[PDB]
Parts: C-alpha cells; sequence; structure tokens
C-alpha cells in the first residue's frame, strides 16, 4: 500500500455504506437417516480366489507286469590258453 | 534291466482336420501343450482341389 498526502486514502470505508440485506442466516438441518434394507449374506461371481495354474506339470500315473522268460544261445567252447 | 523313460514316453503320429479357412486371412491351427512335437504335416484340401 502507498498512501499519497495531499491525496489521502479515506482513512476507512465509512458510514455510509448501504447494508442490502438481513439474509445472513444459514438455518441448521436437522435430519434423521435410516438405510435398512435386507442384506443377503452372499455374491455371486465368476471367480474369487482361485490361482489359476499357468502351465501344469506333466504327471502321470504307473504299472508294470510281467514275468522272467527267455531263450538263449550261448558261445562255444574254446581251448584255454594258459593257467 | 530296463529303460524306464523310454518306454514311459510315447512316440505316436495323430491326424485332425480344421476348416474355416477365409482367403487372404491368416489360418491357425494350434499346437497342444505338453507334446514335444516332432513334424508337422498339413495337407490343402481345397474342396477336392490339390
Amino acid at each position: 500500500a502507498l498512501i499519497n498526502p495531499q491525496f489521502p486514502y479515506a482513512g476507512p470505508v465509512p458510514i455510509p455504506g448501504p447494508a442490502p440485506t438481513e439474509t445472513m442466516p444459514l438455518l441448521n438441518y436437522r435430519v434423521e437417516g435410516r438405510i435398512a434394507g435386507i442384506q443377503q449374506a452372499r455374491q455371486f461371481m465368476p471367480f474369487l480366489q482361485g490361482p489359476h495354474r499357468a502351465v501344469a506339470e506333466q504327471t502321470y500315473h504307473a504299472i508294470g507286469t510281467g514275468i522272467q522268460m527267455g531263450q538263449t544261445f550261448n558261445q562255444p567252447l574254446i581251448n584255454t590258453q594258459e593257467g | 534291466i530296463l529303460p524306464l523313460i523310454d518306454l514311459s514316453t510315447l512316440y505316436n503320429l495323430e491326424n485332425s482336420a480344421q476348416a474355416g479357412l477365409t482367403p487372404n486371412v491368416d489360418f491357425v491351427v494350434q499346437y497342444a501343450n505338453l507334446y514335444r512335437y516332432l513334424s508337422t504335416i498339413a495337407v490343402f484340401d481345397n474342396g477336392g482341389s490339390f
């Protein structure tokens, strides 16, 4: 702010002001609020809580069976070298 | 005395048929998982014309 003498800035907005209204009042709000609809315990989703496999491992079962059977052919006898 | 991996692996040949081809559009036949595909043969039976 600058004040300049001799033209000085009025020393106030004075008493000639026009009170325009008495509408100043905010009427307090008084209220009762009830949000009470029956609630049912459940919601349907496509899927909740699953941690789906991105790849599975290979998996398997097992079997064996049979017996011990055989047809054989042997090497001929040979002269013994030494000993 | 037996090799166990050889006998628990399967070496198979299998065929299938797919349709829905359209000119200039990529027709894709997906490979399944788990299988180790050694070769692929595709025969374009173009409505009886080869």
